[PDB]
RNA sequence: CUUAUGACCUGGGCUACACACGUGCUACAAUGGACAGAACAAAGGGCAGCGAAACCGCGAGGUUAAGCCAAUCCCACAAAUCUGUUCUCAGUUCGGAUCGCAGUCUGCAACUCGACUGCGUGAAGCUGGAAUCGCUAGUAAUCGCGGAUCAGCAUGCCGCG
């Protein structure tokens, strides 16, 4: 939350550009759910970490602002 | 009355304004002083004309037919749009962070 | 009044231009206004319908009817005998004064208000609304009224259909 | 009519705050009124003239 | 065991939650609350540090930056207190819990999982059963203020008046 943007790593950026610029269709892969959604991925699909399995997401249009670790709860319940 | 909401009448206009929704005390007193009513008046026997030019700033600004309604929108918008937040606010379990071990009678 | 002028003038030429009726008199025309309390009473306290008899009395212009419960239920402890519910119909110049105070005043001064229901219809041209609040002309002793329970608004029409009376309470000035 | 169980019935004012007039009756005499359906949002038309309002969903960081 | 109970790396967990126990903090109010004014301490810390004044910003803070390796300079405007105005005994101008919105700082990074600010919303709670504890005077009880740990984080601890 600081107003010199919002905070990425770098790697997975430079393939998800390339990705959604030449062929939008396949997953990506990614162990870090640190980076801040950017709301030029939208209708892509992320494999994301949870500390233990890779889970599939889909992003939408109003997922905004929000980091990729909001959506694979590390920790269950009954 | 004001907007929709009554007064209690005979109590200061600062004290009585924060009871409709959406202003607090900081802000109900400087959108007063721009009133320029006095800030020091018993609502009970003010004026006419005083009583009503509050109402076009209040009505610039926002209250509770509104207010509630966008907070009910964006509320279960992080409802259903899939949140680790947004699941929290569904099951009842604090969402700032606070631990669930010794406390949190306030919700559940 | 006013209302009744605009009808005679300029509401029942233009729908009937709009549905080419033969005969002019075919024109639709709203006919009773009912307005109906239900207290949930089941032997709480007699004073309940024994205040809203005289709230509904300041509302329209004359003393309601205490409705007659049909049969009993115990489902709340309901004896058939004891008063449930008050209705007062409104007819003349009297419906009209009433549309007039609802359309003027009374949905404006809903504490929050969005248009009113697409379909609440019957089916055959009557239409039935659901106020949740006494608050209907500021001129009630807003501090005399401790329990929060609204109004029934229940209009009938010549309407044979639907869309006729949903075209004429547009020019009524029914919002949507 | 049944005269004496009706209360009384008579001609009765209509003053809106923004001024407008209205040939009314009713059982009191006079109506002082804070919003009529010619400045209450919804009765103009549609927003006519009274608004405050709009919704976007804007995501910028570029500052 | 060296073809892992040894290393490396990323992410997660150590912060979960139907309940219970303990230790603390804060309240339930007019010996009060809000607003204005007037004051009065000790003891420590500061160089990959303290960072003045001034300006910007409502505020967290931001900007250029003075001085100080310190009985010089900085941290650093102590609070309780007193005087006056108001509130007029209520779930309240009490109480602020939890939430939504917009921000500040730090750090590669504040989601799990930091603290702070301006907002709006405003919880329960109107002195607490059986019980049970500390305390022989600068003590108890209250009032703030430092330090360590330290990128940022203290209601805990240590010490100060």
């Amino acid at each position: 939350s600081l107003k010199k943007g919002p905070f990425v790593d770098g790697h997975l950026m430079t393939k998800i550009e390339k990705l959604n610029e030449t062929d939008k269709k396949q997953v990506v892969k990614t162990w870090s759910r640190r980076s801040t959604i950017f709301p030029q991925f939208i209708g892509h699909t992320i494999a994301v970490y949870d500390g233990r399995k890779h889970v599939p997401v889909f992003i939408s249009e109003d997922m905004v602002g929000h980091k990729l670790g909001e959506f694979a709860p590390t920790r269950t319940y009954k | 009355r004001i907007a929709g909401v009554d007064i209690p009448r005979d109590k200061r206009v600062v004290i009585s304004l924060t009871y409709i929704f959406g202003i607090g005390r900081t802000t109900a007193q400087q959108v007063l002083k721009e009133a320029g009513v006095s800030e020091d008046t018993r609502v009970r026997d003010l004026t006419e004309e005083e009583l009503g030019k509050i109402r076009d700033i209040i009505d610039k600004l926002k209250v509770e037919g509104d207010l509630r309604r966008e907070v009910s929108l964006n509320i279960k918008r992080l409802i259903e749009i899939g949140s680790y937040r947004g699941i929290r606010h569904r099951r009842g379990l604090p969402v700032r962070g606070q631990n669930s071990k010794n406390n949190a009678r306030t919700r559940k | 009044n006013r209302l009744k002028e605009k009808y005679n003038k300029e509401i029942a030429p233009a729908l009937m231009t709009k549905f080419n009726y033969d005969s002019v008199m075919q024109v639709p025309k709203i006919e009773k206004i009912v307005i109906n309390m239900g207290v949930g009473d089941a032997v709480q306290n007699a004073k309940a319908i024994d205040s809203a008899v005289e709230e509904l009395t300041f509302i329209a212009g004359q003393k309601p009817v205490v409705t007659r419960a049909k049969k009993s239920i115990a489902g709340f402890r309901l004896r058939e005998g004891m008063p449930i519910g008050a209705k007062v119909t409104l007819r003349g110049e009297r419906m009209y004064d009433f549309l007039d105070k609802l359309i003027s005043v009374s949905l404006p001064r809903v504490r929050d208000f969005r248009g009113v229901s697409k379909k609440s219809f019957d089916g055959r041209g009557n239409y039935t609304l659901g106020i949740k609040e006494q608050l209907i002309f500021p001129e009630i002793d807003y501090d005399k009224v401790t329990k929060v329970r609204g109004m029934d608004i229940v209009i009938v029409t010549t309407a044979n259909t639907d869309e006729e009376a949903r075209e004429l309470l547009t020019q009524v000035g029914m919002p949507f | 009519m049944k005269a004496g169980i009706h209360p009384n019935f008579k001609k009765a004012t209509v003053k809106c705050a923004c001024g407008n007039e209205f040939e009314t009756g009713s059982v009191k005499e006079e109506v002082r009124v804070e919003i009529c359906s010619e400045c209450h949002p919804f009765y103009t038309g549609r927003q006519k003239f009274a608004s405050a309002d709009g919704r976007v969903d804007r995501f910028n960081k570029k500052y």
